[PDB]
DNA sequence: ATCAATATCCACCTGCAGATACTACCAAAAGTGTATTTGGAAACTGCTCCATCAAAAGGCATGTTCAGCTGGATTCCAGCTGAACATGCCTTTTGATGGAGCAGTTTCCAAATACACTTTTGGTAGTATCTGCAGGTGGATATTGAT
DNA sequence: ATCAATATCCACCTGCAGATACTACCAAAAGTGTATTTGGAAACTGCTCCATCAAAAGGCATGTTCAGCTGGAATCCAGCTGAACATGCCTTTTGATGGAGCAGTTTCCAAATACACTTTTGGTAGTATCTGCAGGTGGATATTGAT
């Protein structure tokens, strides 16, 4: 047989390693073109400075990173281990998101 | 008069002439007047201090209309700033087109 | 793409770090509305201070600003 | 003549004026903002007195109290954001029973 | 042969009765005495407004009230009808009150 | 003639029917034996802080009586701001 | 200049800034002289605090230089300091190791 | 040479002076150093807000080192706060013995 | 148990981003000295409202019994999600060039503040009279649950 | 679908708490009119840093395959928890009391603002040298997962 890692293996490995880091997750140009299509909503032919973006992206993961928190602790509350579109809207109601 | 209460002002008449407009036949009681009083309060010291940090934020030592106005904007929800906005500006164009 | 170019690998580095073990398949477009809620209220407020200060670039300080009164002070951009 | 009356509003400019002194927002308060911020303050009155006599009138009552102004804030998608946070005493809450609670 | 409703009629009943009214559910007077007796813990010889002690009660039963319905919520996800105390944990876990 | 009875386990007036109204209020309709010592502890912690606050505005102010003022100034900084008792 | 208010005080932080950033902030009409020395003192102790569980959390990660990974470490294991920053973020402090013992192997 | 220069202050150097008496040979980055100068303005914005509001509740037009203190009760965490205030009051005293 | 395939760890090495150190320069910031203004502590006390007691009564809490139906356990399996591998498409980087526009600077006036009177008004106070609706009754209709 | 126990509805009614109506008074508020000051808009522009290319280089994302193991359905039953009943206590309500302590008012001075004048310093900029540690290497050994 070749070599298998069983599932949910490498899933721990990457939670190790990533709790262990630091740095962003989403790709820097395709974030940087969401931020730039929102703003054109609010006010065309916006610059940003190069700051700004970055202060976008440490937020936005900061943010997502801790919903997956809370959005986890309603799958184990569930009896589950897989995170659904259902924890994470009842994390958001009751962080008062949605409420 | 004993040793005369140092006066206690509220909205109260206001919040009454406006009730009066709206619903001419409908009361308020004297403990839904109380949230009233304490709802015009509530939202003057939030526009109010939106205001003042915006001017902080530019360096600007005058709070003018244009503060409150983005105060305005950043405080209240989609149509009621709409709303808010315009009435504003109206009453300032009314009361500067007098004299 | 631009919302889709935030991807499945991206969106599950960042369940990771918030210690996800397993990921429904309709995670990763509720996560892409989420976000894009996110953005739009933090952007929206951010932009109202660049078009206070009359300005046509979103600086940090903009998005700093708008960040504190979202209720999500950011620390290390207030240069 | 009332800065009010010139502005066309029920609110007190004068009042409003001073009190933004007061509170020590800036160092200097222009003629226009308190003139702009009692007309806002008046049209969230006006909105709220609308919607709170409309609960108290469904409700069989002329005169509005407090459980009608949670009524009127709590069932506006706007007001109910614009104070999330807030608690109108002797208000209680909306008629809302979740689904699964209920017999079949 | 006495009549009898089933379990969570009376129940039903009762949520029906309490979401059209307003007054408050805890009793006055222990109310007071608990609040009373906080307060000494902190400081001696404190004495209390009537009105402060009832503006506590109204805060506090708002406060629990809100609560029941996110402990709800949080029974409901866990597929339950009946709230436990593990509910009222995560309710207030995600709330950012516990951790 | 002066009284003040030894105030305590006062938490236990707040009754077991007292908080079941409070759940149905809040809309619950089944209730585990355990919730009502649960929240009578999450009362008390709420209490504490409120108190705290507001026994700290009195202080501070050189009073030693607790306003509706202080409480209303407690709770507004801990962001539940409440509408009917001034201010 | 005879002596700096900082000096007098026994401090670090500066007084005369902390005083003339009172005034310009429209906090009060006035500003008595006792309070920009107690708030640079408190200012000054809680950078001490961090700075102190920063660089120790730098030493167990064997680094002289705090980076802001140190400064969340440092607030994140404190119960204190976690509160006082409970909704601040710090940029490039990603989270503590966490994972839940029902996620955990077997 | 005075045009560009606007001046950009910042509690860099005094942090630095806080981090060799506390660790003499620990350095700290620059973006480090950011995070920190964001503490100490974000900490001196919540205790002088404190301060003010205390002030205005209680009809004072004036910020002491009482009103310093009061906030800092009111904000930092029960030992933080001790400390804070056991800090402040020590620099007061020294500093009102001194020259 | 064995043992192989990977991951993971530590020791060492070295380029370089980024930290450090030195020198020059200068506004703005901070101290110090003098003249003036005032916030708010002290003292005294008027007058509100808090604590406390009384006594009566019935709403509601407590404690119990009983059994309906919920939660919690077990088992089962269909299928969704993790792992792994093969491509190849686009993010990254980087070095470099216009040029938008933020940011510094000098001008200058419309509007802000200071102030001195003068009039208007909302708040309080006293006293006196309406009115919306809570809560009680009594009887008709609706809901629930046993057959 | 029928029947009966019980909740629930609604019309009706009447006390009365709270809402409302006048008069009367005034201290603070608000308006008016000048004189005196200046915040920041306007216009010009210099240099920072932002958008846009170019262009490998390859890293990492996407599509497919396959099967482990998870989620969720179905089944059972013990016993927790709701409903109802009996009993009676302690909360609520009504009313009265002294008196603590809050709050009004006037006096008055330690400490603040307000200006000026001198000295200092933190921030910017230029140039130059130094260094903690990321990232790459090798080789030990731990982990995971098949027998
Ligand atoms: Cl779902
Ligand atoms: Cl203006
Ligand atoms: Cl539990
Ligand atoms: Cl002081
Ligand atoms: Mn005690
Ligand atoms: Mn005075
Ligand atoms: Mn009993
Ligand atoms: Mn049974
Ligand atoms: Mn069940
Ligand atoms: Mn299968
Ligand atoms: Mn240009
Ligand atoms: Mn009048
Ligand atoms: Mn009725
Ligand atoms: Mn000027
Ligand atoms: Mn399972
Ligand atoms: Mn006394
Ligand atoms: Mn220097
Ligand atoms: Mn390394
Ligand atoms: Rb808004
Ligand atoms: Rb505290
Ligand atoms: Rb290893
Ligand atoms: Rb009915
Ligand atoms: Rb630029």
């Amino acid at each position: 047989k070749p070599h298998r890692y069983r599932p949910g293996t490498v899933a721990l490995r990457e939670i190790r390693r990533y709790q262990k880091s630091t740095e962003l997750l989403i790709r820097k140009l395709p974030f940087q073109r969401l931020v730039r299509e929102i703003a054109q909503d609010f006010k065309t032919d916006l610059r940003f400075q190069s700051s700004a973006v970055m202060a976008l992206q440490e937020a936005s993961e900061a943010y997502l990173v801790a919903l997956f928190e809370d959005t986890n602790l309603c799958a184990i509350h569930a009896k589950r281990v897989t995170i659904m579109p259902k924890d994470i809207q009842l994390a958001r109601r009751i962080r008062g998101e949605r409420a | 008069k004993k040793r005369r209460k140092t006066r206690k002002e509220s909205y109260a008449i206001y919040v009454y002439k406006v009730l009066k407009q709206v619903h001419p036949d409908t009361g308020i009681s004297s403990k839904a007047m109380s949230i009233m009083n304490s709802f015009v309060n509530d939202v003057f010291e939030r526009i109010a201090g939106e205001a003042s940090r915006l001017a902080h934020y530019n360096k600007r030592s005058t709070i003018t209309s244009r503060e409150i106005q983005t105060a305005v904007r950043l405080l209240l929800p989609g149509e009621l700033a709409k709303h808010a906005v315009s009435e504003g500006t109206k009453a300032v164009t009314k009361y500067t087109s007098a004299k | 793409d631009n919302i889709q170019g935030i991807t499945k690998p991206a969106i599950r580095r960042l369940a990771r770090r918030g210690g996800v073990k397993r990921i429904s398949g309709l995670i990763y477009e509720e996560t892409r509305g989420v976000l894009k809620v996110f953005l739009e209220n933090v952007i929206r407020d951010a932009v109202t201070y660049t078009e206070h200060a009359k300005r046509k670039t979103v600086t940090a300080m903009d998005v700093v600003y708008a960040l504190k009164r979202q209720g999500r002070t950011l620390y290390g951009f207030g240069g | 003549k009332t800065r009010s009356s010139r502005a066309g509003l029920q609110f007190p400019v004068g009042r409003v004026h001073r009190l933004l002194r007061k509170g020590n927002y800036a160092e200097r308060v222009g003629a226009g903002a308190p003139v702009y911020l009692a007309a806002v303050l008046e049209y969230l009155t006006a909105e709220i007195l609308e919607l709170a006599g409309n609960a108290a009138r469904d409700n069989k009552k002329t005169r509005i109290i407090p459980r009608h102004l949670q009524l009127a804030v709590r069932n506006d998608e706007e007001l109910n954001k614009l104070l999330g946070r807030v608690t109108i005493a002797q208000g209680g809450v909306l008629p809302n029973i979740q689904s699964v609670l209920l017999p079949k």
